[PDB]
């Protein structure tokens, strides 16, 4: 029992981890979105990061 | 961590490239000078029409 307190306890860690990992309130993975953009060219053509959500 | 990274990312927003200001700076002190030169150029041009007289 005391073994599986402590799995409880380090898996509700993982949430909030997952759920602070925001730079000025966008996320790569956090699993709010399935990818970022960001410029690539100044014709506004996109670099992609897909979202891998931890 | 957190800390860290949005001081560092205030510093990409809004830190001058201090090595390219100081090549712009020489360059502008140049353009200066010379801007100063040309305009003294321009000063002449009054007194080139008095040996006419």
């Amino acid at each position: 029992n005391a073994l599986k307190s402590d799995f409880d306890s380090l898996r509700d860690q993982i949430t909030k981890a997952a759920s602070n990992a925001k730079f000025n309130g966008v996320s790569i993975a956090d699993g709010t979105t399935t990818k970022l953009s960001f410029l690539a060219n100044s014709d506004g053509s996109a670099f992609t990061v897909t979202a891998k959500t931890l | 961590k957190l800390q860290d990274s949005l001081d560092a990312g205030v510093g990409n927003l809004v830190d001058a490239d201090l090595a390219k200001e100081s090549a712009k700076l020489q360059s502008l002190q140049t353009k200066q000078q010379l801007g100063v030169q040309a305009l003294s150029i321009a000063n002449q041009s009054s007194s080139s029409i008095l040996s006419l007289f």
